[PDB]
This record gives structure tokens, sequence and C-alpha cells, in this order.
């Protein structure tokens, strides 16, 4: 039952305009599913950083994890349903990072 | 360019926010940061790879952290770092301080007030800089009223609720302000404080309360002041006739314990019906009465105290006013968001605020802004006064004037014109603006609008953005940054409009702002000489809102409830969070629980981890970006910090004899003369002031003032009675606060409850519960809750009661309800107790009061108890059951039956039946049962394992009075020898339970009974014999003794014993070794002729004060001393042998035996104690010495002594230490038939000693498996109980003989030790038998009623004409005698001490005192007001005997009535 206080990064961009927060999320877990990752990220921002709630609902959230490794979760589309089976390590990852477009 | 902002400071374990963000063109770049070690950039704690793009507008942000790296403790080290950029473009870096200040601790002490022996509940929450559980190792360190450490502990943090142990307060502790502080175990800087009061209750005879006209003191009255006083009996009766005195003062504040009083302070007025007043011109009492003669100079308090004594019963009683605030004028301005920098050109913008003496904001009222300002051109300017009125909702007068741009600075004054005020009585400021200057003329001003003092969470920030002035627009990008406790935590960029000047920007307050916040924007100037940046920066207070929303609800949501109803209680949360409850008795804030803040409490401190200041923006954008609590990193402009860094701070006829206090030449001559004069009318001025001892010094201010004082009584005016008031500063309060409850912690994920029961008890609770999780710390809003019955009766029964004696059984049923209501009380008669009855007396009751009620009754049956009580009403009946204690007349116990059970003969004989019978004394109060005990135990250190294991809490092995340090120290005494034993002996397997926790508790046992003593502690580090006494070099020692020993399981505070040791030596070790005792202690009554005695007197002390630094040495090892243990020792040899007594030998022996054990001469002294012995029963059965020496008188009359078992034990442990295994087993045989079930009967000295000896021994020889096999039984009667003793059960029951017939113990065949021992009790009718070894008088006078006991010592022969030793005086006082408690305190609390310790427990007056002088008598006297009406009374006894040698009591009767 570990419990890591990351830190994640928020940028929302209107175009040559970035309002950008840095922040921290909660992992209650040693390995977590990426559909609970994906669905605390999301749960946040919508209680947060608006998001669903006007122009907001197009970006891509990065996770970092090693020296060399960034990927992403269309927030366009929920329709990532073969990788949430997916499975991260707690103490690995380094640094989350997203970015908004509106 | 490009900037890099971060802390204007670091901390260690800080996550550091370090945000970049740059006006590089096209080309996206790589950006690393981290953190490196002064000069040498070779050490690197961490480091991000935090790549930007025009994607990321060119900005991010890295979580670097300097963890604890240098801990070397001395070395400076970490003091300064090199914070480190990388990049394609360029690279830089820098210097700038930082420290080891890592989150904070909290340490809710339970309740802010304690009166002696509660325990201080007590924990704290910790949290890191970025205000999470921060779990971590910590301690606290209590800190005694005077400034001394006095204990220590550490704990495991699991969540950041971090759980010490009860802190228990001293049966006897230092009266005033305790100190809690914390600080994390490892590294980390981080300061707890907290704080406690220990108060002394007393007890409330009637209640005064005292109200003040109003509650400050604002100019309308400063000749007058109406103060009403009302003081009333718990019986619904005012007071009539009572003294009035009331003091006043000055003071400081509410934290200050300390207040300097006034003289010409009026006494008298006479209570006057349960009323008198007055009315207190202020001009006067202050001006010549200290440093205030103006009013104006006068913005701090003022302090009162009453003392009403009333004058039918001769009662006191006290009543205090903290302070009554001054003030000049009722109102204060404060600016308020209202930066001090005016931007030129733009108007400037001032806030005023006005606010009352309640701090409240107060609206429509007038305030004129006189202001002034100078060209830059140096020409000044006289402005034109500006008035606006204070708005209705808001409290701020909003005012604005536009400046010449060639203003500079600005200074204004601010001002109420009430129209009512004396303008002297106007609050008033002034202030002071500035010129942010900058050569590219360019400036930055930003605003906004709100119409609430606060900007709600969710909301949104309209900020405006007028770059107003600058030569030039050239503007690209506008760029802001928001810090929010210490931290950034926003920043970004919003294009500027191109055509127009200023534009909008929209920040999103968010939750991650919660207490406060700053910001600031610059835009970066390209001016044609040079890259300029340029800002402005706004303070941001906010709502409140916590981070986890935790509520607490009580079930029944009724506003009251019934005491002991069963109740269920809420938890609740947004989020899973940990819970604290904490049930306060809500009386301790209570008197007015000033305005303040409940939840604020934390918010304001907490958040002083504002690194910046103001009410925002600076004097250069590097001043702006600095005020921000910021250093930014950028190559354009000077990102300096001028210096250091900014201690910013808020800017966001008994007066005839008081005059000759002129004798002041220090304090203690104050208090020679203040108590000097006090009250005494039984002995003259120099009588008293022949007792005086601290020095001739003070002698000359109390005999001078007390014939002052005395003259004058004579003059004043069957009623009188002189006084001049002064508490000595002593906290007393007549009110006590029961122990809280709910204490524990609790994990609720959004909702818990959890029922219980209230306790039966009159308050209300106030049940406070914070809360904490990931999101922070969070109090949630009280929960008050009432617990009280309408209507109940007390009853107050006495302590006892002598058979066949008449008693009023007094009490008052309560009415609480409104209205008033009819009652019924009637007492149940209960076997042998008589009555009136062969019943229903109803009566009435007014509302909300009371009707006192009464029973008589005269009880026959000795001990018979219970009386059941019951009322009668309307809507209910009540029964109250309540216990009356029955006596008879002259108790005498005589326990010395005892034997050793010895089937294997392994001490001198085969012992299988001893024979205690029936001895009825020709002087037994008939009609009364002999009663006495019987204590089987294994072992001969099984009733010393007994004593420590059946009972809790630590406690004293006899029936003398608690009064010295000495007793308190008997406190620890019979446990450490039971652990030295258990431990060191490994025995701990005598239990059945689990062990290792047995061991705590007797570890516990220790530590707690070793604070018991801390009080006696002096400051110096020595020791004292009662409270504050001179220090006394005797019982210095002493402790050290049983200090040194019990280190061996309780880590004792080295610097603490170090002193300790070095206090004697340095001071008090004459030129030739040996120890001058300091006070006049007297502990013991040596024989021998005046110069005799005193060379007998100089030898003990010498023997003992090596006994103790002896013990004791090993923690502090130390050439000084060991050197003096020498010259110690030397002395010792060198001036025994000559043996005066065997008493005196005794300790110069045992105390050599504890040192070098070999010097022949110690053989000579040894052989010489060892000549003195004596025997019992050949070959010897039983050894023991004398108190005598040679003098053989041989009067052993088969009775112990103190002083006999003393020397005998002093002896048996020198033995025992040269291991003459053979020469000790009599010795022994007959301790151990000695020692009086229990614990070590005679005396004290002895039985530590005594008790040494008896482990010591069962530690040294080997145990004897236990396997008896007793059986104890009545001559005649059948057979009582038999029980197989093993070493599973061997501290088995006692048991009390009922029966009439002859006992008998009796084991059969068997092994091991069994001590027999049998404490048989009577009730005797006369002391003509006894020993008098004191001569006394005592008989009870008139000139209300008082109590004139006397006494003389009884010199022994061959004693000397000095008379006694330390010594108490016992007054048993006649069922229902209350005596003057403030009678003696007289006697005791004075440079005139008579006495030196008083006492009044359970029915009997204990004094203590040095000595009781055969020149003539000594004799003490004390009022008396009979609390109820007592039939035909038995006498009560007055009894005197000598504290260490208790066998010298001379016991006498006598009655408190001639009727
Ligand atoms: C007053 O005292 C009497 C006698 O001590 C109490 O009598 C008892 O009542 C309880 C409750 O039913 C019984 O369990 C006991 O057996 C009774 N004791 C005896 C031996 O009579 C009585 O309860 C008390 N008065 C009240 C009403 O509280
Ligand atoms: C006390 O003595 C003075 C001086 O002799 C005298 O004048 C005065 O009357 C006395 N006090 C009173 C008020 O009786």
């Amino acid at each position: 039952s570990s419990e890591t206080n990351t830190h994640l990064f928020v940028n929302k961009v209107y175009g040559g305009n970035l309002d950008a927060s840095i922040d921290s999320f909660s992992i209650n877990k040693e390995e977590v599913s990426l559909k609970e990752l994906d669905f605390k990220i999301r749960q946040h921002l919508v209680k947060n950083y608006g998001l669903y709630k006007g122009t907001t609902k197009y970006g891509k959230i990065t996770i970092n994890l090693k020296d060399g490794e960034k990927q992403e979760i269309d927030l366009g589309d929920k329709l990532q349903f073969e990788r949430m089976g997916d499975v991260l390590n707690s103490k690995d990852i380094n640094k989350i990072e997203v970015t908004l477009k509106q | 360019t490009y900037v890099i902002s971060a802390p204007k400071i670091f901390r260690v374990g800080a996550s550091e926010n370090i945000v970049i963000q740059v006006y590089g063109y096209t080309e996206a770049f790589d950006a690393t940061i981290s953190i490196k070690s002064y000069p040498d950039k070779k050490f690197s704690y961490s480091s991000g790879h935090v790549h930007l793009s025009s994607e990321n507008k060119f900005q991010n942000s890295a979580i670097l952290t300097i963890q604890p790296k240098q801990l070397p403790g001395g070395q400076n080290p970490v003091s300064y770092v090199y914070l480190e950029v990388v990049s394609k473009h360029f690279s830089k870096s820098k210097r700038m301080p930082i420290t080891y200040d890592n989150g904070f601790l909290f340490i809710h002490t339970d309740k802010p007030v304690y009166t002696p022996d509660q325990s201080v509940k007590v924990r704290v929450y910790s949290l890191n800089d970025d205000l999470k559980p921060a779990k971590r190792e910590t301690v606290l360190t209590f800190i005694d009223p005077e400034g001394s450490e006095v204990d220590m502990v550490e704990e495991i943090d699991h969540i950041g609720i971090i759980s010490f142990p009860d802190f228990k307060i001293p049966s006897n502790p230092r009266y005033g302000m305790w100190t809690i502080k914390a600080k994390y175990k490892e590294d980390f800087s981080t300061t707890g404080t907290a704080y406690f009061e220990v108060k002394e209750y007393v007890l409330p005879h009637f209640s005064v309360s005292i109200e003040p006209e109003y509650n400050f003191i604002g100019y309308k009255n400063f000749k007058n002041f109406e103060i009403t006083i009302k003081a009333r009996y718990f019986y619904n009766k005012v007071v009539t006739e009572a003294d009035v005195y009331i003091t006043f003062g000055i003071r400081e504040d509410l934290k200050d314990d300390q207040k300097e009083m006034m003289q010409t302070a009026m006494q008298n007025t006479m209570l006057i019906n349960g009323i008198a007043q007055v009315t207190f011109d202020s001009e006067t009492a202050v001006k010549e009465l200290s440093y205030y003669s103006l009013e104006d100079l006068n913005n701090k308090y003022l302090y009162i105290a009453v003392t009403v004594i009333e004058s039918t019963g001769g009662f006191s009683e006290e009543a205090e006013i903290p302070g009554i605030k001054y003030v000049l004028s009722p109102y204060k301005l404060n600016l308020v968001a209202t930066p001090l920098f005016l931007k030129p050109g733009i108007p400037y913008p001032i806030k005023v605020q006005v606010k009352d003496s309640l701090d409240q904001l107060v609206g429509g009222v007038p305030v004129t802004l006189n202001a002034q300002t100078i060209d830059v051109n140096q020409e000044t300017s006289d402005l034109d006064p500006s008035k606006s009125v204070t708005r209705v909702d808001d409290g701020v007068a909003s005012f604005v004037l536009n400046l010449p741009s060639g203003v500079t600075v600005l200074e204004f004054n601010v001002k109420t014109d009430a129209p009512d005020l004396p303008e002297e009585n106007q609050a008033r400021e002034g202030y002071r603006a500035i010129a942010y200057s900058s050569l590219s003329q360019s400036y930055l001003y930003i605003d906004w609008t709100d119409n609430h003092k606060a900007l709600l969470v969710g909301e949104h920030l309209n900020i405006i953005v007028t770059p107003k002035s600058p030569y030039i627009d050239k503007i690209t990008h506008y760029n802001y940054l928001i810090l929010s406790k210490g931290k950034i935590i926003h920043f970004g960029t919003r294009e500027k409009f191109s055509d127009a000047s200023y534009q909008s920007i929209n920040i999103p307050v968010t939750q991650n702002m919660v207490p406060s916040s700053r910001l600031l924007v610059y835009y970066i100037v390209t001016g044609e000489q040079t890259a300029e940046l340029v800002s402005d920066s706004v303070w941001l207070n906010i709502e409140e809102k916590c981070g986890n929303q935790l509520q607490v609800h009580l079930s029944p949501d009724a506003d009251a409830y019934s005491p002991g109803q069963t109740v269920s209680l809420n938890m609740a949360t947004g989020m899973d969070s940990w819970v604290a409850l904490a049930a306060v008795d809500s009386a301790v804030y209570g008197v007015q629980r000033g305005a303040k803040k409940p939840l604020e409490r934390v918010f304001q401190f907490l958040e002083k981890s504002d690194l910046g200041c103001g009410a925002g923006g600076g004097l250069n954008n590097a001043n702006v970006f600095h005020l921000a609590g910021l250093t930014f990193l950028t190559n354009a402009n000077a990102d300096d910090s001028q210096e250091n860094d900014e201690p910013c701070k808020e800017i966001l006829l008994q007066k005839k004899i008081e005059e000759i206090a002129a004798k002041y030449k220090h304090s203690v001559v104050k208090k020679c003369c203040y108590d000097g004069a006090c009250v005494n009318n039984d002995e003259t001025c120099e009588q008293r002031a022949a007792r005086i001892s601290l020095g001739p010094r003070c002698i000359k201010a109390f005999t001078e003032c007390c014939v002052v004082a005395s003259q004058l009584r004579a003059n004043i005016s069957g009623r009188l009675h002189m006084k001049t008031l002064l508490p000595v500063s002593k906290p007393e309060i007549r009110s006590y606060f029961p122990e809280s409850w709910l204490w524990e912690v609790h994990l609720v994920p959004r909702r818990k409850q959890l029922q219980f029961a209230l306790p039966d008890s009159l308050t209300t609770w106030e049940i406070q519960g914070i809360g904490i999780s990931n999101t922070g710390i969070c109090v949630a809003d009280t929960v008050k809750a009432k617990v009280f019955k309408d209507v109940f009766l007390e009853m107050n029964i006495p302590y006892s009661v002598v058979r066949g004696e008449q008693i009023q059984l007094k009490g008052t049923v309560y009415n609480y309800r409104t209205s008033g209501m009819q009652f019924c009380v009637k007492m149940s008669a209960v076997e042998g107790i008589c009555t009136s009855e062969s019943k229903c007396v109803r009566q009435k009751v007014e509302g909300s009061s009371s009707h006192l009620v009464t029973f008589t009754v005269l009880p026959l049956e000795i001990g018979l108890h219970n009386i059941n009580f019951s009322l009668e009403t309307w809507f209910g009946k009540e029964i109250l059951v309540k216990t009356l204690r029955v006596v008879p007349e002259g108790v005498k116990r005589e326990s010395y039956s005892g034997v050793t059970l010895d089937p294997r003969g392994i001490y001198g004989t085969i012992s299988r039946r001893k024979e205690f019978p029936y001895r009825i004394p020709l002087d037994l109060v008939p009609k009364t049962e002999i009663k006495r005990i019987l204590s089987v135990k294994g072992l001969l250190v099984g009733e010393i394992l007994s004593a420590v294991l059946s009972q809790e809490g630590i406690n004293i092995l006899t029936h003398l009075p608690k009064g010295s340090a000495e007793a308190e120290l008997m406190s620890v005494v019979p446990v450490f020898y039971v652990f030295h034993y258990l431990e060191t002996g490994n025995h701990w397997n005598i239990f059945h339970s689990d062990p290792l926790i047995e061991k705590q508790k007797l570890k516990k046992k220790l530590k707690e009974g070793m604070l018991s003593i801390m009080s006696y502690r002096n400051a110096d580090y020595s020791y004292s014999v009662w409270k504050g006494g001179s220090a006394s070099t005797w019982l210095t020692a002493f402790a050290l003794r049983v200090l040194g020993q019990v280190n061996k399981y309780v880590e004792q505070n080295q610097n603490s014993i170090c002193n300790s040791l070095l206090w004697l030596v340095e001071n008090y070790q004459l030129d030739n070794g040996s120890f001058k005792e300091n006070s006049q202690y007297q502990p013991i009554k040596l024989q021998g002729t005046l110069p005799v005695e005193a060379r007998e007197n100089s030898l003990y002390l010498t023997a003992f004060t090596v006994i103790g630094i002896r013990k004791a040495f090993d923690i502090c090892p130390l050439v000084k001393i060991d050197t003096a243990l020498i010259k110690a020792d030397n002395f010792l040899l060198e001036n025994t042998l000559p043996a005066q007594s065997t008493f005196t030998l005794a300790i110069s022996a045992y105390a050599l035996s504890l040192g070098d054990k070999t010097h022949p001469q110690f053989r000579s002294i040894v052989s010489a104690l060892k000549r003195e012995a004596l025997v019992k029963g050949n070959p010897p059965i039983y050894r023991f010495w004398k108190d005598n020496l040679q003098h053989k008188d041989s009067s052993v009359p088969n009775t112990g002594t103190a002083r006999m078992v003393e020397t005998t034990a002093y002896a048996l442990l020198t033995s025992l230490n040269l291991k003459d295994i053979n020469y000790v087993n009599p010795v022994i045989k007959w301790l151990s038939e000695e020692q009086r079930y229990g614990g070590g009967f005679y005396s004290t000295q002895d039985t530590i000693n005594a008790i040494e000896g008896l482990t010591e021994y069962s530690l040294l020889v080997k145990q004897l498996r236990l396997s008896m096999d007793i059986d104890v039984s009545y001559k005649h009667k059948g057979a009582l109980h038999n029980y197989k003793m093993t070493d599973k059960n061997f501290l088995g029951r006692p048991v009390e003989v009922l029966l009439n017939d002859d006992l008998i113990v009796s084991t059969g065949f068997g092994s091991g030790l069994a001590t027999v021992h049998v404490t048989t009790v009577v009730h005797k009718t006369s002391t003509s038998e006894e020993v008098c070894s004191f001569y006394l008088k005592i008989d009870t006078q008139d000139i209300y009623k008082r109590i004139v006991a006397c006494a003389s010592y009884k010199p022994s022969r061959e004693e000397s004409s000095s008379g006694s030793s330390h010594a108490v005086m016992d007054i048993s006082l006649p069922t229902g005698i209350s005596a003057n408690e403030e009678d003696l305190k007289a006697l005791v609390e004075g440079v005139d001490q008579l006495f030196t310790d008083y006492q009044i427990k359970d029915g009997h007056v204990i004094l203590q005192l040095n000595s009781i002088p055969s020149s003539d008598f000594l004799c003490v006297r004390f009022r008396i007001f009979e609390l109820f009406e007592v039939g035909f009374l038995s006498p009560a006894t007055f009894t005197v005997y000598e504290y260490h040698r208790p066998d010298k009591q001379c016991t006498m009767f006598y009655s408190t009535s001639n009727i």
C-alpha cells in the first residue's frame, strides 16, 4: 500500500497563450492499472483544471517513466479499451505532464 | 531573453518549484536544471530534463531537491548553494542562502490549564513544506516554569498525528507557566512550541465574582470606572458583612505571568449585602505609581484582583480579572490591500479601513487624508485634505490622489474625524509610498476588482494590466507568476493586445492558493540600450476553504444532553481522511474566548512560510521580485536582492508601610518587610525577628516595618485585622477542570459514526476534532454539548464520625429548571444508624436556585455505612446513595508479632509453628473488636515485592507525612530496589502474565516517581528539603544517592547530575574534606556534648555525602570530583575510630565500604563496628547493633527503633559489600522480622538502607526454591485457610483475623523461606501508660474560637540542649471542625517561618519544621469553625513525634468544647 506523492504539470494552450499550473497526484498503490491511472488523471482535470466544461476536451497527457519513454492518451476520445489491461510501476514514474487545447 | 524564477531561499527536503520560461525564437530547445554545492560544481543532488518549445511557449517546471548531505555538526555546513540550469544557447546559475526549516510542529495540548496531579494529554501534528503528512521521528522536551528541562521523548510518525504519552503533573509541582517544545529527531531545524499553565487548585468556600463598568477604558472615564464585586454562598444566600481588599495593576499582555502592581489601591469598603462598589480615577493611580503619567502613554492593560474574606465565618475567598485594555481612541485604522510604491502618472489607490476596540469593521465614519510629497526636483508639496467616509458593507474609506509623475516619496496621514470624539482621541496612522524607479521610464501597475474581502475558490480573477508610461509599447508578451505558501504554482503568458494599451488577464483562483497568494507580472522591455525587465505584483488574501471538509455532527442535535445518554457522533469528508477527536471541558478557555479565530489560529501561523512581504510589488523589478519572496534567474537585469534578506514584519494606612519599599536592595528584603509586619500579635516583633535566617540584611526591613504596622492597628480602630494583599504572585484558581475525553484518532473514508454515552458530570463539553490527510491540515467547526440534569440533590457527608456522636448531615438540592418546584427528600433508615422517623417532608424550591437540606443521625455501629437518599418531584423521583465512615477514639497499632517460616533450619533453626494469641490491652475502648492482619509471603524480599505489585501508583511505605522532599523521594525507592531485584537477579519469570510489559510499567513507575521530586530541585542544581527552602546539602546528596541508583535502569540527565555533584564539592566541603550543611536542617538527633555533637554531626554529614557522591559517581566520573572524594574518605579514616557512637561508626563504615575497602585503617574501623555488635541465642541466631556505643545500658526493651534498624542496616550493608556471607545470615534473619507488614515500619532513612540490604543480600546469597505448605488456623475455632505456597503464588492475599482465638501459622515440611507478618490494631482510651518524649499543652481559646497547642522536646540522657531534629506536629480535629486554612499558611509562608510545612489531610492538621527546642515551648495557633452540628463529641488527638525517630511519640487527647 505505497503512497507516493507525484507531481504533474498542467498547461492550457489558448493559442499564443499558456496558463501553466504545477501540482500533484496521489498514487495509493505499488502498481496501478493504466485505467485507474487514466480515470484519476481526467477526474481531477475535470474537477480542477476545467476539462469537459466548454472548449476543453482536446489534449494529450504525457506520462514520464524513464530517460527515454514518452506516451499519451488522447483526450479527444476514451477509445483506449485494449491497453486498459496495461499495468504500471509505482516508484518508476518520474513526472506526469499535460497540455490543453480548447 | 530568459527567465528562471526560484524562491528567495531554499529548504532541505523541499519540493522546490523552479519555472523556466523564455523569449527564445522558433527553435525549440532542451533545458536541464539541477542543484550543486558552493564553489566546486561537483555534487549534484538532483536535476530535471525539462524541454521547452513553441508548443510549450518556451516554459517548464522542475522539482529539484536538496536532501540531507552534509551532516557534520559544528561545521557550518549547507550555508549557501548553487542552483544550476543548462541549455543549447547558454548556461547560468547562482548563490543564495538556504536553511533547515522544513514543515511545522503543532502541539495540541488538550487543555491549556492544569491543577496538581492531572495528566496532560497531548499530541502533535506535523507537516512538511508541502503541507502533507510529513511522516518523521520527532521529540518534545517539557520545561518547568523556571526553564530547566524535565523530561523528553520521541516517537514514530505513522500518519502525521504523532501520538505522545500522557505527562502527569507532580503531586506537588512548581506553580506557573510550563513550556512544551518540539523538534524533529533527524535533520531539520524546525521549531514546535506550545504552552500550558499549572495552577494550584484551592477549595471555594463562596463564589466571588467581579464585573467591571465596561470592558476597556475609553477616554470617557479616566478619572472613573464602576466596578461591582458580588459575593454569595453556594446555598443561595448572598454574604452580608465581609472585608473587601482590591488590588490593581498594569501589565503588558495576557501571556505575561507578571504585572507590576500599583500602590494606593483601595482596601476595605466592606462587602455589604452581597455587594459594594467603587470608581477608579485612573489618572492618579499610575503616574507616580509606575512609568505611565500620560493617558496617551497607555495602550496596554489594567489588571484587577479582589479578596473577600467573609465576616461571620473567618473564611477567605479571592477573585481576579486578567486585564482591562485601556484605549486611546475606540477605532483603529489599517491600510488595506494597498501597496506603498506609487508608479508615476498612475493615480494612487489609498484604502484605509476603520475598526473598533474589538476588531470588527465599522462603517460610516469620516477619514481625513492629509498628504505631502516632493518633486524629483527636490521640490515639496503640501496637498489638500481629502475626506471620505468608511463604507457600510466594506469598512473601507476609499481614496485616490492623482500624482504629478515627478513625485517620489509620498508621506500621508489618515485619521478618523468622528464628530463626537475628542480630537485627542481620534484614531490615526501615517505611512509612505515610493516610486518604482526605472531608467527606461518604464513602469507597471496591475489591479483587479472584487467587492468581497476575500475571493472564494472557483471564482475568477479579472486583473487589468496597465503598463502606462514606458516611453514605448513594443511589448511582446505579458508574463505572470503566482506563489502561494512560499511556493510558485502558477505562471504563463498572455500575448499583448497590439493596438490599445492595457488588457485583462484571467486566472482561475485554484484551491492551490488556498490560504493566501501573491502574483507578479513582468513584460520584457527592449530599451535600445539594454534588456530591461519590469514588473509589479499584489498580495491576494483568499477564502480559508480547507482541503478536506471535515465536519462532526452529534446524533441527537439537541442543544443539551441527559448526563449519561448514549449518543452517536458523526464524521465526514469529501475525501478519505485522518480525524482526531478531543473533548475538553469548555470551561477552560471560556470567559470572553477572544474573537481571534478557531481554524485561523493555525492558518495564521501556518502561512508565515510566505517568503515575500507587503501589499505587494517593489521598487525595482528586482525589489518587486524580492518582496515576492522570490529571486529569479535572468540575464538582462540585476536579479540581485540587496545584501541579506529583509526581516519583514507585518506591512502586508497600609500605604504608610509600602513607601518603605525605599529599602529595596534586593527582592527578598521586600519580602522581609512585606510579610514582615503581616499580622502577628502573639509574639513581639523581635521575637519573630529571631526565627529569621536568610540574613541580617533583611532583619532590619522586618522589625522596622512590623513596628510601623503594629502602632497602626492601635489607631485604625472586637474585630480588627490589618493586611496588605499580595498572593506572592502564585497561580491559584478556585475551580477544577475535569480530565477531557474522546482523545482517540480515527480513519474516516467520508463517513464514520461511533456511538458512546457521555460521562455523568456537570459541564459543557467542547468536542473539537482536527483531521489531516493528503490535502494538509484542517480544523472542523467545534460542537459544544453541555450535559446536565434539571434538578438534583447533593449531600455533604463528613470524612468520619465517632460512634455515639450526633451528626448533622447537610446538603443542598439543585433547581435549574426555569420556574420553581416541589421536592421531597427522605433519608433511608439503615440498621444501626439512629433517627427521628419511627418520611416525606415536602418543600418548595424557588426557580433556578437551591433549598438547603438537613438530617440528623447518630451511629453506634462502627464502620457502618450506606445511606440511600431520595427526592420527589412532579415529573421525577431520584435516589442518591451515600456512605458514612464510623470510628472510635484513641487508635494505636502494635504489630510486633512476626515469624519466618524456615522448614529447612536454614537460618538458625527449624521454624514450622509460631503462635500469635489474643492480648486485649486493659485500655481497650469497649465494644470495639481487635482487628489484625496476617501477611504471608515467600522470600525475604517478598513483602517488598507485594507492596509494589498489588497496588498501582507509587506509594510511601509508612504513615509518614508527605511534607519534605525526602518523602517525595521515598516514593521511588520501593520500586527501584524491586526492579534491581527483578532485573539484576533476573526474576522477571515470577509473572504468569506477559513479563516484558510488566517491566515497562515498573520502568514508568520509576521515571514518573522520578519527576515527582523535580519540584524540590533548585536552580543551581542543588536540591532542597521543602519547596524552595534554602538548598540543603544533606538532601542534595540523598537525592544524588537515589538518583544515581535509579540511573541503572532509567538514564538520568547527565549535566543535571553533573552540576549536582559539583555543587556539594565546590562549595560545601571544608578545608579538611568534611562537608558543612547549608540550611538549618537537623535530620537526626545525635547524642553527646554540645562539642561532641558538633564533631558527631560533622562526621554524619560527611559520611552521607560520600555515600551519595559515591552511589551516583559513575554518571559524572570527574577528575575534580574524584579528588574531593578522597579528601572526603580521608577525613573519614583520620577521624572515625575513637568511636563516639555505633550509629556514627556505621555510616562511616558503609561509606568507606563504597570505595577502597582495603585501607588497613578501614579494617580497624570495620573491626570497631564489628566489635560493637550484640546478639540473640548461641550460637548467634540474631545479630544487630544498638544506637549507643559500649555504654551498654543494654536497654533493647524487646523493641525496635528507627535508629536501631537504621544502624544495623548500615553494618549489614558494609558486611554485604565485603561478602562476609556468614556474619550476615543472622543480621538479616532479624531485619526480615523487624520489617512491618508492607514496608520497613520505623521511619525513612532506615527503611531505604534496610530495603537496600534485604535486596542486595537476596541478590548475593542464592534463592531457595519455595515449596512450603502453610496453614493458618485458630487455636480453638475450626480451621481457616491453608495454602500450598510455591513460586507460582507467593505474594498471596493478606487476611484479617476475624474471630476470637489464638492464631497459628504452621507449615509442613517443604523448602525456601516465608515471612509471616501479623500487624494487629487496637483502639485504646489512654496514653497515661506510654512514654512521653515530648512536653505538650493543647486547649481551645475564644478570643470566635481558635486552637493554641504547644510542645517542648524532652532531651534523652546524653543528648544536647539544642533539642529536637526534623519533626512533625499532628493535630486531629473533633468530628467536623475545619481549621483556619489561611491561619497556617501565615505561620509557614514567611521569613518569620515558625513552621515549614502544613497540610490538612483527612481530618488532621500536619505541621513540619526543623526543631522543637527545649529552652521553652514552641506553639502553633489557628482558628476553627464548626462546619456542622456534632452531638456528644469524642475528643480528637494532639500528637507530636520526630520525623526521623518515630520512637518519640508523645500523644494526647483533648476536646474542642467545654460543653
Ligand atoms: C439503596 O440501597 C438499597 C440497599 O443497599 C438498594 O437495594 C438494591 O437494589 C438493587 C436494584 O434492584 C438490587 O439489585 C439489590 O439486590 C438491592 N440491594 C439489597 C440487598 O437490598 C437500592 O437499590 C438503593 N436504592 C436505589 C433505588 O438506588
Ligand atoms: C491614633 O493616634 C493618633 C495620634 O495620637 C490620634 O490622634 C488618633 O485619634 C488615633 N486614631 C484614631 C482615629 O482614633
